[PDB]
């Protein structure tokens, strides 16, 4: 009898303004499970040892009858993941969700699960960026007093990345997803005991509808486009995101000239990159991510969206810019030209969030007498 | 009173002073049952363990 | 949570007709596109200004970056 | 065409509390390299396994430099020897098996590090196997190479007989007959297969005087939350 | 009142007890095996070359003229000898100061930060001359490095 | 809020007459997850590769800083599992448990889910009866006709054994007890509709009863007589059931003279030994096994136990008697004095089942007229 | 499920103590000895006899399998 | 051990055991393998053709 409990996901009242954002709140389902699925076959001939782990990846991508395509329908997948993450997690700042305050903060948990999850995924292949990427995120730790050196070596195994620190990912990675499946329901619960949250902001409760037949299809043809902008990487261009280094073999004697960790990250590690000190930079970049935590004592206006606040328009859409500037000039290397914007736009991430949002309500509530 | 009523009073009423009285006792407790066996173990297995035949090398 | 007991409606009526008696895609083109436009020009103000400023700072990012590497003459 | 049980021996260590005589592991280590190490290939151990056991750092350090090991890549792109150093495991004898079969009768000694653990009665096994040579019964025909013992299944072994009384000598200098070798070496396997004896008493013993300890005080607390319970009288008082 | 719930401490004493060293148990697992510690401290290795070796999963690299330089004008002010113990035995970690690469010598790449011989720092990115290890010396054909 | 669902947990009824034997129900939620807990810092250091594994195995009973406990915490601790369960499957036949239609069937499931699981969990290290004992179970499937050998072949990946066959099983096998650990979930889901099922069999609505104080401390109890009766064969005598054998390397060229998996299977595998036929002989272990889906339809008297059926307790304690034959005669070899007793001792497993235990009932419904 | 729409009871009453008001283990060696034998003697017939025959088929299936592998007078 | 003529299922014959006795046999310097140089190369093709005829 439990499907009643499917009542949540059939009989379900949502609204009827709904746009297609929405989906992309529906696809991690998808994402999640597909990624799993793909990666679970995947790991059926990978090896947690270094002298055949990237022999243990051409096993798949030679030899194996369609093993080829299951490392880019992973890893591309891997990257289509956060794409809907990122118009997700901007999405309740433009619509004013985050006021759920009970769910918002999940929303963290989940991201900084991730952000750490798919770092011990990038490292498992060595390639070469596995390895200094593995390094320079991981030493980063070391900046604390007092324990830096003693949990980056005790993580390290040791003194520095080695089999051993491979094999302590491949099980810490292969593992998460399914917390990630596990905290997503809780995601979902704390929902349910208010249901959605609409565009406008309003309590579209007068005009909540069912959900089998509408936003299920919505979804599906959600889903549909997701597949087709995720067949084309892995048919038609799988070299393009992922570095090209990741096939060369690791080596520590040799790093190359420019270092990158995967593109995702850069609007962060950019963040760090600016700042010449080593462990104040640390501490944005945690901040950096956490802050998102901080905003639902932030909001203003006794209004919830944005549709209904041009002004803060302005700022939200420029926070994407400067996203979109730190997400590049961290992929960019360390020169003079690049350092004085990072000096800037990682202070305009800080800027825009704590100060200025919050003073567009504080004057919009008094254009309007409230 | 006895001891233990004069126990209770001081330490097993108030409950944030009932968890401070565990991990001090549990903090010494580690610093004896250790010594204990240890030595047990020792004398039980006296003539074999390679403390016994530290000197030698 | 469920239909019956949210809130309160109070003579209201509604007008909904089946799929089948009525076309799936009516007036896509004729009313659609310029409800495109209309949707276009209240947003385009204030959503491009910061990524026209980014072609900008993508552009002198790379050309201050190109002449830094040229030599000078001395 | 029967097995052989072998007895149940005593031992400095067949109690649940009784450790290694590690003095015993010291001479045994001895027969192991004088005798055993031609065709033994232990690999699953090494000199710094032996360090707080039988041996020292230094006197333990001399014997990775008594024998050479194959190791590095030259800059002019060969391989070398050098002396051996402690994380070096010990010096496998023979390259591969083939060879160990090609230089005895065919057959393969199986690796020491587990066979104690891989083998029915382990010490008893072992030390009953080698003081169980003896003349053939009537009967019984042999072929070359092979030998007799009753307690290896078949009763025919391709073991040549590995001890013998005074075969070497020890440097306490302990009688060195074919049985104190015979113990000494049985209580070194024992150790091979067990770096956690020691340990493994102690925690063996820390848990009792807990657990004994503990699980009365809970039987009390179960007990003083249900005695509302064991103890309820009840009634029924209608009109 | 107080007898029972001497049980009930009593019994919350040893439980820390277990828990103290079982979880300990699990975090030594995570923490270095045997068998890297002893590749750890040792290494016993033995003119005009740049000795580039492994050694921690980390690099090894290893005086008429470096004397020359000016210690005052350095970045970071630090003579030649006071790094090394021999004059003519150079050693330190390979580790570019700024975020973790591999110089090359006759040198960190990722950012073009200029050195010594001697791994000294002339110009760069790099505040501090190279890291320089904790070692000794048994003879002169052999080293401890650690 | 959702804390309010552990009103399943806290606040909830269930009665008051109640044994020890249901702390074996719950244990397994320990076992599941201190399984899971020390096999997960276990697999650190495994490698899902043959030349390694077997090294890999002794890197950490030898090398790791306490490493060599968790093998046995975890092996034996699997062990344990069983004990409980077939003390926990016992009970709800003797009892009347099976009775909860909806429950008795996921009681399967799980069962399956772990014969195959632990299966697996045999094989990773490579003990020479890993290989075999892979080899001997796994080819039954091949009495299959016209797919045996194409089944076995693809789980083979080839033809027989080899390194693939290992890296299919630790994902498969890393990953179930997950899968366990939701289904349990259920298992307890459609219980929470009805609650527990006394030892007596009638409703004691009238006498239910809270849980947090009582069968907390309770399951505690049950729960230190657990780990001590785990620690025991951890540090007094972990070679005492997983056979010596496992130590020693495997090669496909020598087989030992004696050959039994664990001793788990055997009252199941000693079914299949005794039928000289090859399928006949399966399709009774299958049957072996999901019988206990067929005992809810062969529940003859309109009482409940079996406290309250003398007649029936004399066939009960007897089938136990019959596994802990067939848990031996399984595990010695083929020879005539044994094989007669594997024809009778298989058959009376059927037949207590399927005849005498009906059989009853209709007699003791008799007796006192209904 | 809960407390409090179960079934229903009728004139029936209750007598409870605080454990702190009495001995945790009371007559656990006088009255609960007898217990346990009266509490043996009414399940050890229908229990042991499969486990006593048990005890036989482990007895002869061992000698019966000892002989099988020593020689016959041939 | 021996040597045989290859089979199939043989990969390449190595040119080298090891990347030594390579930089040995140049001046210091090691070939990279050319597997996954291409994609492993920015440009791939274009780099490695214009490489060689330039
Ligand atoms: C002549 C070289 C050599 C010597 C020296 C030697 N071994 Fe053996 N060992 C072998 C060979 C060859 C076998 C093969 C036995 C077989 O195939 O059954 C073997 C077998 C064994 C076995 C296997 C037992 C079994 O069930 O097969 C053990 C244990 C053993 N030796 C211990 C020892 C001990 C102890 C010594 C020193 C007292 C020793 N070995 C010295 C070569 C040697
Ligand atoms: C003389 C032996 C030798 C020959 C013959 C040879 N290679 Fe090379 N190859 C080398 C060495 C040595 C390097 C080292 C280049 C370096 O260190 O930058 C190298 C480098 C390369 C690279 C690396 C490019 C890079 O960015 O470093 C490629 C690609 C390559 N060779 C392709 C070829 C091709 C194509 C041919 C045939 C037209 C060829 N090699 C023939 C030895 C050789
Ligand atoms: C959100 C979850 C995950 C993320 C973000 C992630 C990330 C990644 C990434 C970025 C790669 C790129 C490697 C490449 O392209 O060459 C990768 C590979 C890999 N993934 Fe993960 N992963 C996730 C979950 C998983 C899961 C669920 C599995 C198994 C079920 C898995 C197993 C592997 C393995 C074995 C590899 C090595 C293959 C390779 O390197 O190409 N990962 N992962
Ligand atoms: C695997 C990861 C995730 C899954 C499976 C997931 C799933 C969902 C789903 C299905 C919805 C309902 C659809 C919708 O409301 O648009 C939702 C809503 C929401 N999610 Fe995600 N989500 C994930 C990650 C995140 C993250 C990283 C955040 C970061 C803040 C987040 C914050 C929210 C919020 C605030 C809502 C509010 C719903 C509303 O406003 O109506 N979620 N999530
Ligand atoms: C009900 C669940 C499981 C069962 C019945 C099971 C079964 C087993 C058994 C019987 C062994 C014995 C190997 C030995 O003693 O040498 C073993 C070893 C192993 N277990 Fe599993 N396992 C289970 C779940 C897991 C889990 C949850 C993990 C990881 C989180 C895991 C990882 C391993 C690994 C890597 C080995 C190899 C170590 C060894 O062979 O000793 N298993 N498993
Ligand atoms: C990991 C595996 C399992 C877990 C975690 C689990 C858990 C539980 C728990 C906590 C209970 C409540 C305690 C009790 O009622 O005694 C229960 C009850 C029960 N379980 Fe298990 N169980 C497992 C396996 C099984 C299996 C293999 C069966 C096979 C038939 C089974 C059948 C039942 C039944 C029939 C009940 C009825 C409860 C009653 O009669 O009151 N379960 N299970
Ligand atoms: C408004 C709204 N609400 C809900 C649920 O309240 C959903 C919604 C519907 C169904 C959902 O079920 C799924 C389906 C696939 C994967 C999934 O992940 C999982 F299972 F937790 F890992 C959940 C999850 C969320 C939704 O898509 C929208 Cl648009
Ligand atoms: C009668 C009765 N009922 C219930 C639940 O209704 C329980 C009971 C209580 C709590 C339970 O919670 C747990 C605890 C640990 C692991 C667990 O597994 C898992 F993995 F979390 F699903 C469940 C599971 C079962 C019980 O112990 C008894 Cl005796």
């Amino acid at each position: 009898l439990m499907k009643i409990v499917n009542n949540a996901f059939i009989d379900l009242p949502a609204p009827s303004n709904i746009s297609s954002w929405w989906n992309f709140g529906s696809l991690l389902g998808i994402c999640l499970i597909l990624q799993i699925l793909t990666g679970l076959f995947l790991a059926m001939h990978y090896t947690s040892d270094t002298t055949t782990a990237f022999s243990s990846v051409t096993h798949i991508c030679r030899d194996v009858n369609y093993g080829w395509i299951i490392r880019y329908m992973h890893a591309n997948g891997a990257s289509m993941f956060f794409i809907c993450l990122y118009m997700h997690v901007g999405r309740g700042l433009y619509y004013g969700s985050y006021t759920f305050l009970e769910t918002w903060n999940i929303g963290v948990i989940l991201l900084l699960t991730v952000m750490a999850t798919a770092f011990m995924g990038y490292v498992l292949p060595w390639g070469q960026m596995s390895f200094w990427g593995a390094t320079v995120i991981t030493n980063l730790l070391s900046a604390i007093p007092y324990i830096g050196t003693n949990l980056v070596e005790w993580i390290w195994g040791g003194f520095s990345v080695d089999k051993a620190t491979l094999t302590r990912f491949f099980a810490f990675h292969f593992i998460l997803p399914f917390i990630i499946m596990a905290i997503a329901m809780v995601h979902l619960l704390f929902l349910h005991e208010t249901g959605s949250n609409n565009p406008t902001g309003i309590s579209s409760d007068v005009d909540k509808i069912p959900f089998h037949p509408y936003y299920t299809i919505k979804d599906i043809l959600g889903a549909l486009l997701l597949i087709l902008a995720l067949m084309l990487l892995v048919l038609f261009a799988p070299d393009l995101l992922g570095d090209p280094d990741n096939y060369t073999p690791a080596n520590p004697l040799n790093t190359p000239p420019h270092i990158k960790p995967e593109w995702y990250f850069l609007f962060a590690y950019a963040i760090l990159r600016s700042i010449p000190n080593k462990l104040g930079g640390v501490l944005a970049l945690a901040f950096s991510i956490l802050i998102l935590a901080l905003i639902p004592l932030l909001h203003t206006s006794k209004q919830r969206s944005m549709m209904f606040r041009p002004l803060s328009q302005c700022l939200f859409w420029a926070l994407v810019a400067d996203l979109l500037t730190l997400t590049w000039i961290g992929g960019q290397p360390v020169e003079h030209p690049y350092i004085t914007i990072g000096q800037l736009a990682s202070v305009l991430y800080f800027l825009l969030i704590l100060v200025l949002m919050p003073t567009a309500g504080t004057i919009e509530n008094k254009l309007l007498k409230w | 009173p006895t001891l233990t009523a004069r126990l209770y009073s001081l330490l097993f009423r108030r409950t944030s002073t009932f968890a401070l009285t565990i991990v001090v006792g549990a903090l010494f407790f580690e610093r004896a049952f250790d010594q204990g066996a240890d030595a047990i173990y020792e004398h039980i297995n006296e003539g074999k363990l390679w403390k016994h035949i530290k000197h030698k090398y | 949570r469920q239909f019956g007991h949210l809130t309160r409606v109070r003579h209201v009526i509604t007008y909904s007709l089946s799929p089948f008696e009525q076309r799936a895609f009516p007036h896509y083109f004729s009313k659609g596109i310029p409800n495109v436009l209309r949707r276009t020009r209240a947003c385009i103000l204030r959503v491009a200004p910061p990524f026209v400023a980014f072609y900008l700072v993508y552009t002198w990012g790379t050309q201050e970056f190109e002449k830094s590497k040229r030599k000078n003459p001395a | 065409d029967l097995e052989l049980h072998p007895p149940s021996y005593p031992w400095s260590h067949r109690g649940l509390l009784s450790s290694l005589d590690h003095t015993s592991i010291r001479r045994g280590f001895q027969v192991y390299k004088q005798v055993c190490s031609s065709c033994h290939s232990m690999d699953y151990v090494a000199y710094r396994h032996l360090v707080g056991v039988c041996y020292t750092e230094d006197e333990a350090k001399a014997l990775a430099e008594e024998v050479e090991v194959q190791d590095g890549p030259n800059e002019d792109g060969e391989m070398f020897m050098r002396p051996g150093k402690l994380s070096d495991y010990f010096p496998k004898p023979y390259p591969n098996p083939e060879a160990a079969r090609a230089a005895n009768n065919g057959a393969l000694p199986p690796d020491l590090s587990y066979i104690v653990r891989a083998r029915h009665g382990g010490e008893d096994y072992v030390f009953s196997l080698l003081t169980g040579y003896c003349e053939p019964p009537t009967g019984v025909s042999l072929r070359e190479g092979l030998y007799f013992n009753p307690y290896f299944p078949g009763q025919a072994i391709g073991m040549a007989p590995p001890i013998y009384n005074e075969v070497l000598e020890f440097d306490d200098g302990t009688p060195a007959t074919m049985s104190q070798v015979a113990k000494d070496v049985c209580t070194f396997l024992r150790w091979a297969a067990e770096p956690e004896h020691d340990h493994r008493k102690r925690m063996g013993l820390k848990m009792l005087l807990m657990m004994g300890l503990l699980l009365p005080l809970v039987y009390a607390m179960k007990r003083h939350k249900w005695s509302v319970l064991k103890s309820r009288k009840l009634a029924y008082r209608p009109p | 009142k107080g007898f029972s719930y001497l049980v009930t401490a009593t019994t919350t004493v040893g439980v820390a007890y277990a828990a103290k060293n079982v979880v300990s148990q699990f975090v030594s697992s995570m923490s270095a095996s045997a068998d890297v510690l002893a590749m750890s401290k040792i290494e016993i290795k033995l003119e005009g070359k740049n000795m580039a070796f492994k050694w921690r999963g980390k690099p090894l690299f290893v005086i008429d003229q470096e004397a020359a330089v000016e210690v005052s004008q350095l970045r970071d002010p630090q003579h030649d000898l006071e790094r090394v113990k021999k004059p003519e035995w150079v050693i330190l970690i390979g580790v570019c100061t700024h975020l973790g690469c591999v110089p090359i010598a006759n040198y960190c790449p990722c950012h073009g930060s200029h050195y010594d011989a001697s791994g000294r720092i002339r110009k760069g990115p790099a505040p501090l001359n190279l890291e320089v290890p904790s070692y000794e010396f048994t003879s002169d054909d052999m080293v401890i490095v650690g």
